[PDB]
DNA sequence: CACAC
DNA sequence: GTGTGTTTTTTTTTTTTTTT
């Protein structure tokens, strides 16, 4: 390797001893845990049985975690050129696991297409390279540097083509040649590779007929518990590349593992005058999101013979809140629901909780809205984070005109938990209706006009009006709900 | 041409100076500036202040035994950037060797260096290479003058003065000065490339590219001689591995508001710190930053559009803040003073009365620890109060006493997104999450629409706010503390007219603050008197009446909320009882006053009485709380109620 | 305007 | 050597207009 005076045969030795005769029992001496009493899961190869699963299942990528290049004793430099030098390195390791792959298939008479198995590019994901490292203590020298992240994406781009094999055809011969990119420049050739035409300048590139690969930048955003209280969270650039792309939603909370690497930013897009800033990224190697079954269903046949299993699951409903024995089973009934029956049949049940302000009120709404798999808690007269109903706006970014949907879309199945329901604007009270009533919403605006199935379920909860609730006035005269919302 | 002109400075006898000075100065271990720069060498320090108090004493030795010097502190005043570059190669001509076995597994440019060394030297015997500072692991920095109090000091020192920013006159370009000032906008740590490292695709050669201008061109080119001889016209490969960069930020600083001339609007100045310097500052820092004035210019094309007006900045060179011994006076303080009376009166000594609602002050400031969930440890009161009664006085006050504390109105928080075109940065703060740790003094709470209504909501029960610009749903961690001075509508407040109809605030939220106090001013004989005799001597003597014991520090609330943070005082079996039997006759009585309805109690009050019970605890030692903190915390509770039926 | 295409 | 190409901006703040 240049630049670092390391010899590319000798790492290539340590990892190839280190893919075999290696036993996760060394993984387990070398952290000192005390559970090193197990044999399979530990005496055993674990890389070579992960060889095996991917031969069996035919799977590209290997999740390789940095501690076990500690473990085993040749490849502790590896470790340390691998936090310094992560892109030879990785080159080399991956192939390494190719060559280890077409040795182990023509040792083991395992029989399959060679061809195949080289054709096809297998990638390594070594995580937990080191300490959490922080964003905001990224000092300059962590450049071409493998670096574990934590944080949350706010969002992604959608998927960017870029260019990785050229595509040339000669103009006045139909030679269509192809060139390999790298670093991103383009090597065209000087003339046609065909002797009987070889003119100069006579090719074109032909950019549907070349190679593209799929390039994902990500918005990072520190973590809230990592990041210091006076300062808002920054936000970096995360790169995806040939894989791992729509492997995050925007949202998830997330230990990313890859090389930072800066390059620097055109003063002018014409010229080639460079600013000094050189505006950094990473490049992602590995993502772990830190956040059916016949045993299931043996489970479900054991619940559904207990006799007290109605009354078991109103309990599980709200164990942390007491009383409110038949607000549970209604609602457990509500999740279950009717046969949405075909042919309108709603087939669902809609509920809400009038009654003076209690926090269990809340506290059963947050409860089901974890329980139910599908749906969204949500304040009617807040509606901070969804806006409770389907409408289009413009985006800022390429001011595009997009539709962003509702909460009582997307939560069809599922129970859409209300709250602050009474509080709520009438013009979402007329959505509500809409949505209730014909079980779809109908939008025409903006020259697009359209009808959505929202096919939800309602579970409200509306604090009464004045200190608290009047048992001796109507509900009408202290919920202050239209009587046909209420009804 | 160029024309000539003759100037008396003498770079090279300065030089000569500068080495003598580094090497022969003994501070009143040998020289310390060679043990700085042998532990530069041990790499344990890339960070050389150069003292101007060292060099300043080293001419005031020389002067006595030679004058062998020429003002070296007043001649770099001066032009400061060319003597940073003659302390950069009088280091490096007296660079250490290094005396500790440092590791050297990433030694990428001690390997670059030993390869191209290699390289030239096998065919050097035929059988500056480097850039100067890209050898260079350490950056240096000036340390300003101190106070003089001498003759030296006359007008001359320009770096001991504190400016201001519309001091900043253009004849200061090039001198080394320092502002005094608040910052507004400090940018990200960014890396700024020094030198280019550019590496040929053949010929094998390296070509360094020292750059100071902001901007450049890529060379692309391999004039190396090798590839020149062979015409081989090799395109350069940037290469960040052999490359050297700079941690760079770019704060912008604001005057203070007292050097700001009547009819006038504060001014701005850039600052550009790198090397060691960066994160060094934050928005909320007033400083005085001394560093060298320069001319950023317009390179490129807009200098042709502009002319001769160019740009400036400020190379920050040094910066001072302005802003268990404590823990043992802090206990001598507990002991002598009072802290429940005496720490009263210190919050709001020119405030007279209302000592009940300081004393709640003081729980709210120390707070309970309930953060186990299956709840919160802040304390939130409201001051509704009346017009006239010194509430934003109380909250000036918690705000200059309480750390993270902030004060605002309720018309002016909330948050704002990508406010600079240019930049396009995000997630900007508020006011509510700048009291993370804190407690924010909310004036005007009834005129505060719903917008801030819901977001301060969201806290209260979230300890955190959240904000859906574009669908990212992205929140901002506050847990503050949440300290309300509304006032009734229609002015004075109406004791005939029920309490929550006084306020144009749902009753919801307000039941959900633990407790809130009735503080309305009545006109009496002796009060009134009393109060005019405080305030006149406070206009006397610009100093507060003390007739009583008068602690000033707040560091007192620190240390305890801090200690008894990790104690946590458990409640005990007996506090529970004593709780929920107060609980059922607090509800037995509201319902038997049932005379406004707001007296009902609920398990909120209950929430609050915890957590009052442990702040009280909180301050006094640790698992105080006991049938005495729980008939305190009750008496309080039931104090604060009787307050919205006074009279 | 002037250096880069 | 003749002739180019940038730098280069749409914020915040008024005023109007329709709903609400
Ligand atoms: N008990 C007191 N001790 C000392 N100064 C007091 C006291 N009560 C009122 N003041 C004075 O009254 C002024 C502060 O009153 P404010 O707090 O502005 O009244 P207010 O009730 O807040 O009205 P607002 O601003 O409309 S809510 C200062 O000049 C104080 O010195
Ligand atoms: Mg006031
Ligand atoms: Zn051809
Ligand atoms: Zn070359």
């Amino acid at each position: 390797i240049w630049g670092t005076n390391v010899s590319i045969q000798e790492c290539t030795t340590n990892f190839r001893n280190f893919l075999m005769s290696f036993k996760y029992k060394f993984r387990k001496i070398l952290d000192e845990r005390e559970e090193f009493i197990n044999n399979t899961t530990d005496e055993e190869l674990y890389y070579i049985k992960q060889l095996n699963e991917m031969r069996e299942l035919g799977t590209s990528n290997l999740n390789l975690d940095a501690r076990n290049l500690l473990a085993y004793k040749q490849t502790e430099d590896l470790y340390h050129q691998l936090l310094n030098y992560p892109q030879e390195v990785i080159s080399i390791m991956d192939q390494t696991i190719k060559d280890c792959m077409v040795s182990l298939i023509v040792d083991n008479n395992l029989d399959y297409d060679l061809d195949e198995i080289e054709t096809k590019f297998y990638k390594v994901r070594p995580y937990n390279v080191g300490s959490c490292k922080g964003m905001r203590e990224l000092n300059p020298n962590d450049i071409d540097k493998l670096i574990n992240l934590k944080g949350l994406v706010l969002r992604s781009t959608p998927v960017i083509p870029d260019m990785k094999v050229a595509f040339f055809k000669c103009n006045v011969c139909d030679h269509t040649m192809a060139v390999e990119i790298d670093r991103g420049v383009i090597q065209e050739p000087a003339r046609c590779e065909r002797i009987d035409c070889n003119e100069p300048n006579s090719m074109s590139l032909i950019h549907n007929r070349c190679s593209f690969a799929d390039k994902q930048v990500i918005k990072l955003q520190e973590t809230p518990d990592f990041v210091p209280d006076g300062q808002t969270p920054h936000s970096i650039s995360l790169c995806v590349y040939d894989e791992l792309v729509d492997s995050c939603r925007a949202g998830d909370r997330i230990e990313v593992t890859g090389t930072f690497r800066s390059i620097p930013i055109r003063a002018n897009s014409r010229q080639r005058v460079l600013k000094s800033l050189y505006k950094t990224y990473v490049d992602v190697v590995h993502v772990k999101k830190v956040s059916i079954t016949d045993q299931d269903l043996a489970k479900i046949r054991e619940v559904a013979a207990r006799e007290d299993l109605y009354s078991l699951l109103a309990r599980s409903i709200a164990p942390s809140i007491y009383e409110l024995e038949d607000v549970k089973k209604g609602i457990l009934l509500q999740l279950f629901g009717g046969t949405n029956k075909t042919f309108r049949y709603r087939g669902d049940i809609n509920i809400l909780l009038c009654g003076d302000p209690s926090t269990s009120k809340s506290q059963i709404l947050q409860y089901v809205h974890k329980i139910t798999p599908r749906g969204v808690y949500t304040s009617g007269k807040g509606s901070s984070a969804v806006g409770l109903t389907a409408y289009i706006t413009r985006d800022v970014d390429t001011k595009q005109l997009v539709l962003e949907s509702g909460a009582l879309v997307l939560s069809d199945g599922g129970v859409c938990c209300i709250d602050e329901f009474d509080k709520m604007s009438d013009s979402t009270r007329s959505v509500l209706h809409e949505v209730m009533e014909q079980q779809t919403i109908s939008i025409a605006k903006a020259g697009i006009i359209t009808t959505l199935n929202a096919r939800s379920s309602i579970l409200a909860s509306a604090n009464p009006i004045g200190s608290r609730y009047n048992p001796n006035l109507p509900v009408t005269e202290n919920i202050d709900l239209p009587p046909p919302l209420l009804s | 041409a160029l024309p000539s002109i003759q100037l008396p400075v003498d770079y090279n006898n300065l030089f000569n100076e500068i080495t003598d000075f580094l090497v022969t100065f003994k501070q009143d271990k040998g020289p310390k500036y060679m043990a700085m720069l042998q532990k530069v060498a041990n790499r344990e320090l890339n960070s050389v202040i150069i003292d101007l108090d060292d060099i300043l004493q080293y001419q005031n030795e020389k002067f006595l035994q030679g004058t062998q010097a020429d003002d070296l502190v007043s001649a770099i005043q001066q032009n400061a950037n060319h003597f940073t570059e003659l302390f950069c190669r009088a280091i490096d001509n007296n660079m250490p060797l290094p005396t500790k076995e440092i590791d050297y597994k990433d030694d990428v440019l001690d390997v670059i260096l030993n390869q191209r060394r290699l390289r030239n030297e096998r065919m050097l015997s035929d059988r500056e290479l480097f850039p100067p500072n890209l050898t260079r692991r350490y950056f240096l920095y000036f340390k300003p003058l101190s106070q003089n109090c001498a003759r030296r000091y006359r007008k001359k020192a320009i770096s001991s003065k504190p400016l201001s920013v519309r001091q900043i006159k253009g004849d200061f370009l090039g001198q080394l000065i320092t502002v005094r000032g608040i910052i507004t906008r400090v940018s990200d740590v960014k890396p700024a490339v020094e030198v280019i490292a550019y590496t040929c695709d053949q010929c094998g050669y390296e070509v360094f590219q020292e750059v100071n201008s902001r901007t450049f061109t890529p060379l692309s080119e391999c004039t190396s001689e090798e590839c020149s001889q062979n015409q081989t016209k090799g395109q350069l490969f940037m290469s960040t591995r052999a490359s050297k960069f700079s941690a760079f930020q770019e704060c912008k600083i604001q005057e203070l508001s007292q050097q700001v001339p009547v009819g006038h609007i504060p001014r701005s100045l850039n600052i550009h710190v790198n090397g060691t310097l960066v994160r060094s500052l934050s928005p909320g820092d007033i400083v005085d930053v001394t560093g060298i004035f320069l001319p950023a210019p317009y390179t490129g094309f807009k200098a042709l559009k502009a002319g001769l007006l160019t740009e400036t900045y400020l190379e920050a060179q040094f910066v001072r803040q302005h802003k268990s011994d404590v823990e043992e006076r802090v206990m001598e303080l507990i002991t002598s003073g009072d802290v429940y009376n005496r720490l009263a009166k210190s919050i709001a000594p020119e405030i007279y009365g209302n000592l009940d609602v300081k004393k709640a002050l003081l729980l709210l400031l120390v707070g309970g620890v309930d953060k186990r969930v299956g709840i919160r440890g802040d304390i939130n009161v409201c001051l509704m109060g009346d017009p006239g009664v010194a509430k934003s006085q109380l909250l000036k006050a918690i705000c200059k006493i309480s750390p993270r504390g902030v004060y605002t109105t309720g018309k002016g928080t909330a948050a704002v997104m990508k406010d600079p075109v240019t930049d396009e940065m995000i997630l900007e703060g508020g006011a509510l999450v700048l009291a993370d740790n804190g407690i924010c003094c909310i004036d005007e709470f009834d005129k505060m629409d719903e917008s801030d209504r819901t977001a301060i909501h969201e806290v209260m029960e979230q300890q955190t706010i959240s904000i859906s610009k574009a669908g990212i749903n992205t929140t901002l961690n506050a847990r503050t503390s949440i300290l309300a001075a509304a006032n009734p509508l229609y002015g004075r407040y109406n004791p005939r007219l029920s309490p929550l109809d006084n306020i144009n605030l749902p009753a919801a939220l307000l039941s959900r603050f633990d407790i809130l106090f009735l503080m309305l001013d009545i006109p009496s004989r002796d009060d009134d008197e009393k109060l005019a005799e405080h305030v006149t001597y406070v206009h006397m003597h610009n100093k507060q009446p003390d007739l009583d014991f008068t602690p000033v520090e707040p560091s007192k609330m620190r240390e305890y909320i801090a200690y008894a943070k990790t104690k946590r005082p458990v409640m005990s079996e007996a506090v529970n009882d004593y709780v929920v039997q107060a609980y059922i006759r607090l509800r037995q009585d509201s319902k038997r006053e049932m005379k406004f309805s707001f007296g009902q109690a609920t398990p909120r009050t209950l929430l609050g009485i915890i957590r009052l019970s442990q702040a009280l605890a909180k301050l006094r030692l640790a698992d105080m709380v006991d049938i005495d903190d729980v008939e305190e915390a009750l008496r309080l509770v039931r104090v604060s109620k009787e307050s919205l039926y006074q009279e």
